[PDB]
RNA sequence: GAAAUUGUUGAAAGGGAAGGGCAUUUGAUCAGACA
RNA sequence: AGAACUGGCGAUGCGGGAUGAACCGAACGUAGAGUUAAGGUGCCGGAAUACACGCUCAUCAGACACCACAAAAGGUGUUAG
RNA sequence: GCCCUGAAAAUGGAUGGCGCUCAAGCGUGUUACCUAUACUCUACCGUCAGGGUUGAUAUGAUGCCCUGACGAGUAGGCAGGCGUGGAGGUCAGUGACGAAGCCUAGACCGUAAGGUCGGGUCGAACGGCCUCUAGUGCAGAUCUUGGUGGUAGUAGCAAAUA
RNA sequence: UUUGCUCCACACAAUAUAGAUGGAUACGAAUAAGGCGUCCUUGUGGCGUCGCUGAACCAUAGCAGGCUAGCAACGGUGCACUUGGCGGAAAGGCCUUGGGUGCUUGCUGGCGAAUUGCAAUGUCAUUUUGCGUGGGGAUAAAUCAUUUGUAUACGACUUAGA
């Protein structure tokens, strides 16, 4: 469709963001995730919680380094959410990866252009109302991850910078519906109202 | 089998590796909690023993 | 030239070589059947080389013809070469190995004037 | 075992010398098929009466429809069914818009509430409850209270290409 | 204009096979705005060009083309199988291709 | 004056072996047939 | 460990059961087009994040024959009787 | 019924992995869809079988032509063939104007054993066909004899005063 | 060591390409609730309206888009300049000023297009590098050997030397 998607990761289900990225990639998509730490899991803290100290025993016995790697932040425990869904071992796998970028927060280029939604894993569409479920910055930040306050301060900034461009634009779009109203009730008007514009 | 009879380890695995460092300079990997309300001045201080 | 024939059908270009013949020096390339008890091969299991069988075999029709539509026929004298007088869009003189430079130009020369083909003029040729 | 018809099934014990016309017995049996229904009828048969189908005939099949299929109705509905560690008799309450729905939907509430498949199930009676208040469930009951409405909140909406531009809403 | 485009976008996705076994006679096509086998329909029998470059000219260019035919749908949501003259390199897996509006039937 | 095995030159490939099968891209290389 | 009848493996690849002598499907000349089996169709991975009614929330949930285990006994968790 | 307790083992780890909770879970139903060396249709190969055809004046009667069905395979049987050394016949065969041999990700024929050619190297002999003959075909035998590697510029070359 | 380096400009030459072919089109937050307009007492406020998909919005006509004329507008837009300002999460991009300049399909005109032969991607992207030309700019170091012992099996480390 585009050169680049840009998924705002929030409000998403890791394992249903995670199978849509993959086949995008498979399949020639480029895509870029955000706000990561704004991620779901279905199932209250705690299960994930101890879900993921089980990842942690997993180690290499006789030297913790060849053995299973470990990575505490929400855009990177989303994608072994993701890797673990592509043929990751393979020239092909390799390459669908690299067209893939994720991220806590909206850092610069992302933050100006526009991310979109995959409804199939938007968690409010999905989860039966009343389930318990999981945000991945809490989760993160539980095990390790060191970085949740920051991302939230510089977030609040950004958030706030763009509620001005916001602001600016919703006025300037205010009277732009002002002049196409005024041409309204003219021929060129009733004539493409006519043919369905 | 099992041990037979019980002894600490031999050393302590918090300061593995056991190699020689990068440099003749430690470096400080922390310094004091910040209190802004002290006036300035260093927080360390070079010499040699 | 060839007389008129159906299209070609090779059924299998690639050459049929010895199983670990890409293995060990010591074994040729040449097709030998394995016959031993546990093997992969003689077994047919999905992965390994295929082994010559009868399916390969040519199209009666086109068998033994080569590109230009005419079996081949090796040919050391004149004499030989003139066995293919009144066959010449069907068979095609290759001149042996072992004939002589200037052999080879008489028999050219003859095969010429009863326009029958030869399949390597250029054999020793004094260019 | 899938899709219902209803289907009146008549058999007979294949007629004799000293007893010609012998006496003909009916089977209302929900089938999705009439051989099916066929089947069932002997298999019930041979559990009440000496025939098998060996050594009787049947006679007339048809498929009866429903005789007022656009009238919502409360049906009363009793089953017979093997448990895995016993056989039970059971009564459920059944709201739909004909006999031949409402057996759809109780094989599949017996499968889903007992695990009971097909195989392990007799219908014993199905007959529409005519006056409320001889309505006995109350997950039927609560449909009969007058005036009803009710809102369908948090609505979900199927998206038809992957990508969204939105952020989308359940209002309704 | 800006647009010339005569095609409609399209992505080699896999070539026909099993769980575990390719065949590379058939490649897999995902053509741009097809959502179903009813959809897909209207592009069986298009002509598809695979277009790529390489370093050394030839008949004039740097440009070279497998050309090849959508056959028929496959599975339910606007997939489609095709052939091409010469099977598909496997490294286009996931590149673009064109399928184009001829041979006509409008 | 073969082979194992070696030096040089030229070309290629190489993220914990290598070699193989079906298929095609790319490079190199080549037969035939046109009239 | 030892018999009975058949079907197999041994002597046999192919599809399925991740894997595997014996299970399921199906037995093999070289190939094109079609259709299927057993088994599948979120992503790995070809194939509906299909439809439909219930049930289930597990601070060690569960997830498909052979098959890679669990029992007596209990629960004022919840479901229907 | 599903769920919970009852439920303890040794390297870290397995519904196949990711992950999934109005499921991507459990029971059940309805469609569609994917894909085996299997099924249907078609070409080609081979095997077996049934026909047809001695009529000259041209080329295979073990032939030529039509038709149908079939094709797994250890041990094992049989068959039709490939290749070697020597022997009888023959082609008045090849050859110092280069035999044989050897080399060659060059060509061509055969399903295959193998066969043919080109180029290079070489230097005295050699082959096709019908027969005859056997000291006749190798990857193995801790096979025989010879030759050669990795190991590796490695172990080491340090007793007896200098 | 034979005039080398760098930044801008063009030029030739190579080499590539995980895959341009109108546009990645920017609040936030909630989902048992929101967006937008409007009013007012500025609030968990009144009133109005929308959703039910981006099937949208924007762009889009002209030799892949030629050469030309005019009118109505004073708008749009490309480009190089200049004014003020904002952006450090990876800012490396955004906004604004002012003249200049090209285009305008807002409307109306003159000319052109064939023979690429009934299709053949019919070649319009961007990667990295190499070689000369001349427009700005800049004129080091590391290593060996020597040496120290805060170091060391050898390398390595740490000093020192116009
Ligand atoms: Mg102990
Ligand atoms: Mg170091
Ligand atoms: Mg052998
Ligand atoms: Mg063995
Ligand atoms: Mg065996
Ligand atoms: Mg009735
Ligand atoms: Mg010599
Ligand atoms: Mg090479
Ligand atoms: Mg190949
Ligand atoms: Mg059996
Ligand atoms: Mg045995
Ligand atoms: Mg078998
Ligand atoms: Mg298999
Ligand atoms: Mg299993
Ligand atoms: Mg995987
Ligand atoms: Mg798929
Ligand atoms: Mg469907
Ligand atoms: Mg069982
Ligand atoms: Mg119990
Ligand atoms: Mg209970
Ligand atoms: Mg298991
Ligand atoms: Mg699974
Ligand atoms: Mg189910
Ligand atoms: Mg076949
Ligand atoms: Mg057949
Ligand atoms: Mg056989
Ligand atoms: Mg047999
Ligand atoms: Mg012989
Ligand atoms: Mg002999
Ligand atoms: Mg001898
Ligand atoms: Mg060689
Ligand atoms: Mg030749
Ligand atoms: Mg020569
Ligand atoms: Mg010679
Ligand atoms: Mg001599
Ligand atoms: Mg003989
Ligand atoms: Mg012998
Ligand atoms: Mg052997
Ligand atoms: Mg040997
Ligand atoms: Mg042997
Ligand atoms: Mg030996
Ligand atoms: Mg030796
Ligand atoms: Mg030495
Ligand atoms: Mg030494
Ligand atoms: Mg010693
Ligand atoms: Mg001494
Ligand atoms: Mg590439
Ligand atoms: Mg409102
Ligand atoms: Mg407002
Ligand atoms: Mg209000
Ligand atoms: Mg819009
Ligand atoms: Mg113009
Ligand atoms: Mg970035
Ligand atoms: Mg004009
Ligand atoms: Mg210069």
């Amino acid at each position: 469709v585009e050169p680049v998607v840009v998924i705002d990761g929030k409000g998403h289900l890791v394992g249903r963001l995670a199978s849509v990225v993959a086949k995008q990639l498979l399949n020639g998509q480029k895509i870029v995730v955000v706000r990561a730490e704004e991620l779901n899991i279905s199932g209250e803290f705690f299960r994930n919680k101890l879900k993921y100290h089980d990842f942690l025993r997993k180690a290499t016995a006789f030297n913790k380094t060849r053995g299973p790697f470990h990575f505490r932040a929400p855009s990177r425990i989303f994608y072994k959410a993701l890797r673990g869904m592509v043929s990751h071992k393979t020239a092909r796998g390799k390459a669908a990866l690299e067209r893939l970028k994720v991220f806590e927060g909206i850092p610069p280029p992302y933050d100006k252009k526009k991310r979109v939604v995959v409804p199939q894993a938007l968690r409010v569409l999905r989860l039966k109302p009343g389930r318990k479920y999981t945000t991945l910055g809490k989760l993160s930040t539980s095990v390790g991850w060191k970085y949740e306050d920051v991302v939230a301060k510089l977030e609040a900034k950004r958030k706030v910078s763009s509620a001005e461009y916001y602001a600016k634009k919703r006025a300037f779009t205010k009277k732009v519906a002002s002049a196409n109203a005024t041409a309204a009730e003219s021929d060129v008007a009733k004539q493409l109202a006519a043919l369905g514009y | 089998s099992h041990r037979k009879y019980e002894a600490p380890r031999h050393g302590h695995l918090g300061f593995l590796p056991r190699k020689r460092a990068a440099s003749i300079r430690a470096r400080v990997k922390a310094f004091p909690k910040d209190d802004r309300s002290k006036p300035v001045a260093l927080t360390s201080f070079l010499g040699y023993k | 030239a060839s007389l008129p024939h159906p299209k070609i059908v090779k059924k299998h270009t690639k050459k049929f070589k010895r199983h670990h013949s890409d293995r060990y020096h010591r074994v040729a390339e040449n097709w030998r059947k394995q016959k031993g008890i546990d093997s992969v091969v003689r077994r047919r299991f999905r992965g390994n080389i295929s082994q010559p069988k009868i399916g390969y075999g040519s199209n009666k029709k086109t068998k033994f013809l080569s590109p230009s539509g005419h079996k081949t026929f090796l040919v050391a004298n004149v004499k030989d070469l003139e066995t293919l007088t009144m066959h010449t869009k069907t068979y095609a003189a290759e001149i042996a190995h072992n004939i002589s430079a200037k052999n080879r130009v008489v028999i050219l020369a003859r095969a010429k004037a009863l326009g029958i083909k030869v399949t390597n003029p250029k054999g020793r040729l004094a260019l | 075992m899938a899709h219902f018809k209803e289907y009146q099934v008549i058999g007979r014990r294949l007629p004799t010398e000293s007893v010609p016309e012998p006496k003909l017995f009916r089977m209302r049996i929900f089938a999705s098929n009439e051989v099916i229904a066929k089947s069932r009828y002997w298999y019930f048969l041979q559990k009440l009466h000496k025939v098998k189908k060996a050594s009787g005939e049947i006679v007339s099949i048809n498929q009866i429809n429903e005789a007022h299929p656009t009238k919502v109705k409360n049906f009363g509905v009793w089953v017979r069914y093997d448990s895995r560690s016993g056989t039970h008799n059971m009564y459920k309450e059944i709201r739909d818009v004909s006999r031949v729905a409402a057996v759809e939907t109780l094989y599949q509430d017996m499968a889903a509430r007992h695990r009971a498949r097909f195989r392990s199930i007799h219908i014993l009676k199905v007959a529409e409850i005519e006056k409320t208040a001889d309505v006995k469930r109350q997950y039927v009951k609560q449909f009969l209270t007058k005036d009803l409405k009710f809102p369908l909140p948090h609505r979900v909406q199927k998206s038809t290409k992957t990508f969204s531009y939105k952020r989308p809403s359940t209002f309704y | 204009a800006e647009s010339h485009r005569l095609y409609v976008k399209g992505k080699h996705l896999s070539y026909q096979r099993s769980k575990r076994v390719n065949n590379p006679n058939v490649s897999l096509i995902k053509i741009e705005g097809v959502a179903t086998p009813q959809d897909a329909q209207f592009y069986l029998g298009k002509r598809i060009a695979y277009v790529y470059r390489a370093s050394k000219e030839v008949r004039g260019s740097k440009i070279r083309v497998m050309w090849g035919k959508v056959t028929r749908t496959h599975g339910n949501s606007g997939v489609v199988r095709a052939t091409f003259r010469n099977n598909l390199p496997a490294k286009t897996f996931g590149a673009s291709v064109r399928i184009f509006l001829y041979p006509s039937n409008i």
